[PDB]
């Protein structure tokens, strides 16, 4: 795979600035945090539930194990 | 029983990430091992030379080694013989083999202590709790001859009788030899014995942290610098119409 | 030629001549108290010689044999009930049963 | 000669958690000892007591050691 | 017409010193490059150590 | 160059694409520290354990090389699991050749790490060698013969340790060669990306974009490795291996290295010898089936919410299995472990393929 | 309303947030590549830009303003007629190969 | 001014954090 033989592209214009003309951390916080919150809210419903389940099974199972070895659960 | 009692966390002076061992405590701990534990426990991987620059001067360690007699040879006649110990010798073994060790301890085998702190969950917290934790069996518990009740030992029945108590030995610096003091010191010595690299890894750790604190932000700045070309680029689609 | 050469190399990984030298072992029953399971090293693995109690013997006698995965009556596994002798190696994957 | 450990243990078992556990232990003691034949023992009760007490001991004992 | 093509505004990304279109940026070029060079030299020495 | 410099790369790959290089680094780290450990290690059962303590106590910096090797093995697996996870989530497995070589690499690293763990001849060393080799005894008619052939006797002994040193020494280099093939196959297609959509219309040079990201990643990996080596070298290890091997006694709470716990739990969940060994083997080999189970019209899970939920359920389940593998075989852990084992296979073989079809219908294709 | 879950799923899927149309996300196998090759210039060029715009957004971990999101109601398959014929042709060759 | 300064400064910090615990700190009590 080599530049020049990848694929066909027509009518696209790309504008760029030298890295020396710009900031490396533009709006790092004033925008970074808000986007992180967006991305977090955006996935938490897909990611978190299964782990909350793990957490529950773990605490229940661990406590169940403890109680089971005692005289008076 | 199958019940378990886990040791609490003692605030060892070497607990902290950048906290070294207390070498005076290592020195006292060695005295405990020498006078008390060595009669039953071996420490096969430690030699008198290892003590030099850690808790004793070279002259002191040489003197400690000369206190014992070790086998050497064969000589010109093909005979083995005894000589004063020296820095290169490893601590004497109390028994020639584990069979003899068990025979001298009602069937129980005192394990080698070189790595005991690393070979047990809880490390020195476990050893300290064990050493200072002997008590009378709870009502209903009857131990076979030769076994002692210790809540910290798995199963609670151990073949080692309480090895320490007040004044079991006299320290070279006058420190009151109470049971807890003796345990605290021998546990510290055992930490050094199992991990002699302890102090050095932490010193290196500090330098590693200082170096990463420098390099990571810099390389990250290099990353952001290069990527800024892509991060701020704009696109336009101008198809002929 | 190839069959011979390959089997010679394969053969080299099999137990060497010094490993195959085996012999029996004599055990002193008096040294083993009632209730004690004693382990010995024999032919490479643990050898259990356990002095059983009346209760243990009776418990083993009461087992409903047709429900065992490996059906055998206790009396088909011992010569003298007070003594059970076994190779101390779990038949699953080789560990030593406690 | 007095081991700080004795002093600290005494102060620590004054805590509510330890007294409670001690009471459960003593209760087990009476129950088990009053029996000729039984397979119960008070290991559980004792361990509960030692766990509560030693957690406390561990928090102050070293202030008395060199 | 290709002449209808104007570079979009990049003022939200530009370093402060190159925000004035009526000023030459050559006066700050040395400082802007000197910093990056400092960052690269310091990393090299860190890694060498 | 044709492995770096002008290699076209997607403009949008994330940090999940950093693990391939971290794996290469882990392998080089292991080979280097390993070679230096081999310069002092002796494989005789009477001297193995002692030679390791000698390395840590008297060889200059022997302790850091030893613990970097031990913890390096752990970092290797953390990276392996992240790498495989990335592949599953993004549908990278559709690069069949690259993926299948990938499966071989995973199996070879597991075998290599297993044999390495046997070298110090501690209690875990001896029993791990006993149990893992005996997995072959599950093979009908010739199983037992194969085990004894591998051991070089009727039990794990001298002949076993010496050949394990030899196998552990050479396998890593074979892994290196196989890894290079893994990369040659990948270069034929180029990398996949988070959207799962062809990135041919937006490629950027590997250098400087990903060479700098890879370096940053390397630094973070080194930070993680040294935090373990310098501040908590035994954290991920087992205290029982600090005790010399004793062929007459298996520790009562014996357990596998952490990165093998999930597989251990699966095998322990089945009260049948052959069944457990088959489940164990399938728990890894099922990876080779994933490509055939792909039902979605889209490559990546990025745009597939249902698949995503099931994916994270699979991760949570592996975490569940890892936890169970570290607990005793007692209630309620036995049942949880069995449910977790069943769910593992149910998710991969039934639920995910089914969700893909459901998603397809919802998009009307 | 299956249609209700559908619009809900469409948005949850979220390729619309990158300005992509459903066919822009199809996994390319040999049938799909041939279908794409048969697209008229305008549809091919539109496809290329939507994909390029999406990859760019993805690189920046950003999404388009809500008013530019592809709408469930307006998303139509531009690829279907071409892909269907490509599959039909292949199936025909396969039947002849069977004789 | 790196390896020298860095090493000395770090060693200084380390020794300060562990004042009186290291062998170099108690050595005088046992030692030409
Ligand atoms: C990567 C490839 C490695 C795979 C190995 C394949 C082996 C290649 C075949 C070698 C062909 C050369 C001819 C050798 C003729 C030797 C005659 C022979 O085998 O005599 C038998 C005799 C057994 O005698 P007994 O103990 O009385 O019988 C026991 C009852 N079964 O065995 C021998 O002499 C073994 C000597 C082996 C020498 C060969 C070594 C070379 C090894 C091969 C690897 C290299 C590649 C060679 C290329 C192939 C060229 C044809
Ligand atoms: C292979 C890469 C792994 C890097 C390992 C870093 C390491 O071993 O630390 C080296 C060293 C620590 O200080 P020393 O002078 O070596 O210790 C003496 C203190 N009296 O520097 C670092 O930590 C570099 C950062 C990485
Ligand atoms: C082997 C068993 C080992 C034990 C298991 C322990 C697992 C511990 C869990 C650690 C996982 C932490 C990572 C969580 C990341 C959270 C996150 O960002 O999720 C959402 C995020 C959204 O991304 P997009 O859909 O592409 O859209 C981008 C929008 N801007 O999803 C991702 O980042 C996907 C990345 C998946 C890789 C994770 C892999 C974790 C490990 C799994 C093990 C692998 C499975 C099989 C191995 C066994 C053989
Ligand atoms: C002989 C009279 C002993 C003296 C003196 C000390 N120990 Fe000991 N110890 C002895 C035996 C027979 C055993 C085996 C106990 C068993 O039932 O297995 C032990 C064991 C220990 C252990 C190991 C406990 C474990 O978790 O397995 C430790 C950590 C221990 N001993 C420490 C120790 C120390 C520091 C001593 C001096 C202060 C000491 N022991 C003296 C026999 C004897
Ligand atoms: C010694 C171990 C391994 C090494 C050194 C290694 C290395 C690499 C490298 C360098 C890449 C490119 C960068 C990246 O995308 O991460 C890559 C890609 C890939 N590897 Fe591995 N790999 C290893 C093991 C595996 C395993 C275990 C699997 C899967 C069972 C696998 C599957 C893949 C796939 C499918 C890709 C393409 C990823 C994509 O572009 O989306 N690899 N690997
Ligand atoms: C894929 C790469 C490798 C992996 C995953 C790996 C893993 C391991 C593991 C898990 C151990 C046990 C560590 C312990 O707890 O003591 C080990 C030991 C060992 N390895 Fe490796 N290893 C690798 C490569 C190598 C190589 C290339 C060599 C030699 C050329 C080597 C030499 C050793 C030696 C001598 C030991 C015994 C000393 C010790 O236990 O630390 N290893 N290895
Ligand atoms: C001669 C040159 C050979 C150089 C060989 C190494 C190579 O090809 O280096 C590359 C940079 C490679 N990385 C990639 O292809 C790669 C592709 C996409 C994204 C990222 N990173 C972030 O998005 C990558 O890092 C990568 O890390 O592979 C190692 C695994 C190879 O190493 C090996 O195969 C041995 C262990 C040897
Ligand atoms: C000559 C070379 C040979 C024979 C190599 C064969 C290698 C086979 C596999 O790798 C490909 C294998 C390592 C891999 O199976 C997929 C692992 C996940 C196996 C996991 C595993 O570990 C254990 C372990 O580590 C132990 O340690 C103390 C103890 C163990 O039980 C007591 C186990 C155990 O019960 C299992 C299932
Ligand atoms: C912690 C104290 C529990 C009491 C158990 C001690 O038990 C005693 O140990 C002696 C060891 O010399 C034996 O000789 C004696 O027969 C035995 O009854
Ligand atoms: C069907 C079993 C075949 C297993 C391959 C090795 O087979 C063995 O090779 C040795 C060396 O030639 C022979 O001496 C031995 O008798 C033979 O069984
Ligand atoms: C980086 C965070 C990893 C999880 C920390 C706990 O790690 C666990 O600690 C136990 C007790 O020390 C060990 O026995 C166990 O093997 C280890 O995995
Ligand atoms: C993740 C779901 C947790 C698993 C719950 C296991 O639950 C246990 O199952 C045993 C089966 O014999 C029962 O005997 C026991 O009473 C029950 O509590
Ligand atoms: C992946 C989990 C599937 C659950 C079905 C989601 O169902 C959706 O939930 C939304 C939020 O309340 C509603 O606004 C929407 O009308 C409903 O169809
Ligand atoms: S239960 Fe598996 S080896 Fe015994």
């Amino acid at each position: 795979r080599q530049f020049g033989h990848l694929t066909r592209v027509r009518h696209v214009i790309t504008y760029s600035l030298s890295p020396f003309e710009q900031r490396a951390f533009p709006h790092y916080f004033s925008k970074g945090i808000p986007n992180v919150l967006r991305r977090t809210r955006a996935c938490i419903l897909r990611v978190a539930p299964p782990f909350v389940a793990f957490y529950l099974v773990y605490t229940w199972g661990t406590q169940e194990f403890e109680k089971s070895k005692r005289k008076n659960p | 029983s199958d019940l378990e009692l886990h040791p609490p966390s003692y605030p060892w002076s070497h607990r902290g990430l950048l906290s070294s061992l207390d070498h005076t405590s290592i020195r006292r701990g060695f005295q405990v091992y020498k006078q008390v534990c060595s009669s039953c426990h071996s420490m096969d991987y430690v030699a008198y030379r290892h003590l030099v620059g850690v808790c004793y001067t070279e002259d002191e360690a040489k003197a400690l080694a000369e206190e014992v007699e070790v086998q050497d040879g064969p000589n010109e006649d093909g005979e083995m013989f005894m000589r004063p110990g020296k820095l290169s010798d490893y601590f004497p073994k109390p028994y020639p083999n584990p069979e003899a060790a068990r025979a001298a301890n009602n069937g129980a085998l005192p394990p080698d202590l070189s790595y005991i702190v690393r070979a047990r969950h809880g490390g020195e917290d476990y050893v300290f709790s064990l050493l200072t934790g002997y008590c009378e069996p709870p009502t209903g518990v009857s131990l076979r001859e030769g076994l002692y009740f210790n809540p910290y030992f798995p199963g609670q029945a151990i073949g080692m009788a309480p090895p320490i108590y007040n004044e079991v030995l006299e320290f070279d610096d006058g420190t009151p030899a109470t049971m807890s003091q003796v345990a605290k010191d021998v546990c510290t010595f055992l930490r050094w014995a199992a991990e002699p690299e302890h102090d050095h890894r932490k010193r290196m750790g500090l330098k590693m942290l200082l170096m990463m604190g420098l390099l990571l932000p810099l390389v990250y700045a290099m990353k952001r610098h290069k990527w800024s070309v892509l991060k701020s680029r704009k696109l336009a689609y101008r198809p002929p119409k | 030629a190839a069959k011979n050469v390959v089997s010679q190399f394969v053969s080299s990984m099999s137990a060497s001549a010094d490993v195959l030298a085996m012999s029996k072992i004599e055990i002193k029953l008096s040294d083993i108290p009632e209730g004690k399971n004693m382990a010995f090293k024999w032919r490479g693995k643990p050898l259990f010689v356990r002095h059983r109690t009346k209760k243990e013997i009776d418990q083993e006698a009461a087992v409903e044999v047709s429900q065992l995965r490996d059906p055998q009556h206790d009396l088909e596994r011992v010569k003298k009930p007070e003594w059970v002798i076994l190779i101390g190696v779990c038949t699953h994957l080789g560990c030593v049963p406690i | 000669l007095v081991d700080p450990l004795t002093t600290v243990r005494e102060q620590c078992e004054q805590l509510e958690k330890c007294v409670k556990a001690r009471e459960r232990l003593e209760l087990c003691d009476e129950r088990v000892s009053s029996r000729s034949q039984t397979e119960e023992d008070c290991t559980e009760e004792l361990l509960d007591f030692l766990h509560a007490r030693d957690h406390c001991v561990a928090h102050k004992l070293f202030n008395s050691l060199k | 017409s290709h002449t209808d093509i104007k570079v979009p505004d990049f003022s939200d990304y530009r370093r402060p010193e190159v925000l004035d279109s009526t000023k030459s940026s050559k006066e700050s070029s040395e400082a802007r490059k000197g910093f990056s060079y400092l960052v690269t030299a310091t990393t090299t020495v860190g890694v060498a150590y | 160059n044709n492995a770096f410099i002008d290699l076209p790369a997607p403009s949008n790959i994330s940090s999940w694409w950093n693990f391939g290089s971290l794996l290469g680094i882990c392998l080089i780290l292991q080979i280097l520290t390993g070679l230096f450990l081999a310069m002092h290690y002796t494989s005789d059962t009477t001297t193995a354990f002692s030679s390791v303590t000698h390395i840590c106590r008297d060889v200059n910096y022997g302790w850091i090389i030893r613990y970097m090797h031990a913890n390096g093995a752990s970092m290797f697996f953390i990276c392996l699991y992240m790498h495989v996870g990335r592949g599953l989530y993004y549908g990278s497995y559709t690069f069949l050749e690259t993926w299948n070589i990938g499966v071989i690499l995973l199996l070879t690293v597991m075998a290599t790490a297993f044999m390495g763990y046997v070298l110090p001849w501690g209690q875990m060393s001896f029993w791990g060698a006993t149990v893992i080799t005996n997995l072959l005894s599950a093979i009908p008619y010739i199983g037992t013969n194969l085990v004894e052939w591998i051991w070089g006797g009727f039990s794990v002994d001298k002949a076993t340790l010496t050949r394990f040193f030899a196998f552990h020494f050479i396998l890593p280099f074979i892994i290196m060669a196989i890894a290079m093939v893994h990369l040659l196959f990948l270069h034929e297609t180029g990398s996949n990306n988070p959207t799962g959509i062809s990135s041919d219309v937006d490629k950027i040079p590997f250098h400087p974009y990903y060479t700098i990201k890879d370096i940053l990643g390397a630094l973070l990996l080194i930070l993680a490795l040294m935090l373990l080596v310098l501040f908590a070298p035994d954290l991920l290890g087992d205290p029982d291996n600090y005790t010399p091997a004793n062929p007459l006694n298996t520790p009562p709470h014996i357990k596998p290295e952490w990165y093998f716990l999930f597989a251990y739990a699966i095998l322990r969940s089945i009260p049948n010898k052959l069944g457990g060994v088959l489940a164990l083997a399938f728990s890894i080999l099922i990876l080779a089936l994933i490509p055939l189970l792909h039902t979605s019209k889209q490559r990546s899970m990025m745009f597939r919410p249902l698949s995503q939920c099931l994916f994270w359920a699979l991760v949570a389940d592996l975490l569940t299995l890892t936890w169970i593998g570290g607990q005793p075989v007692e209630h309620p852990y036995i049942t949880i472990g069995q449910l977790a084992s069943v769910l593992y296979f149910l998710l991969i073989l039934v639920l995910m393929p089914t969700a893909g079809t459901i998603e397809n219908k919802l998009l009307k294709w | 309303w299956l249609e209700g879950i559908r619009k809900w799923y469409y948005n949850a899927a979220g390729f619309n947030k990158l300005g992509l149309m459903r066919d822009d996300t199809i996994h390319e196998n040999d049938d799909v590549k041939e279908a794409i090759r048969r697209l008229p210039e305008n549809l091919y060029d539109d496809r290329v830009f939507r994909i390029k715009r999406a990859l760019d957004l993805s690189m920046r971990q950003q999404i388009l303003p809500k008013e530019q999101w592809t709408k469930y109601e307006e998303d139509k398959s531009y690829l279907e007629p071409y892909l269907k014929e490509v599959i039909r042709e292949r199936k025909e060759r396969e039947e002849w190969a069977k004789k | 001014f790196f390896e020298r300064a860095f090493d000395q400064g770090a060693d200084a910090i380390y020794e300060h954090i562990n004042e009186g615990k290291l062998w170099k700190h108690i050595k005088h009590k046992y030692e030409k």
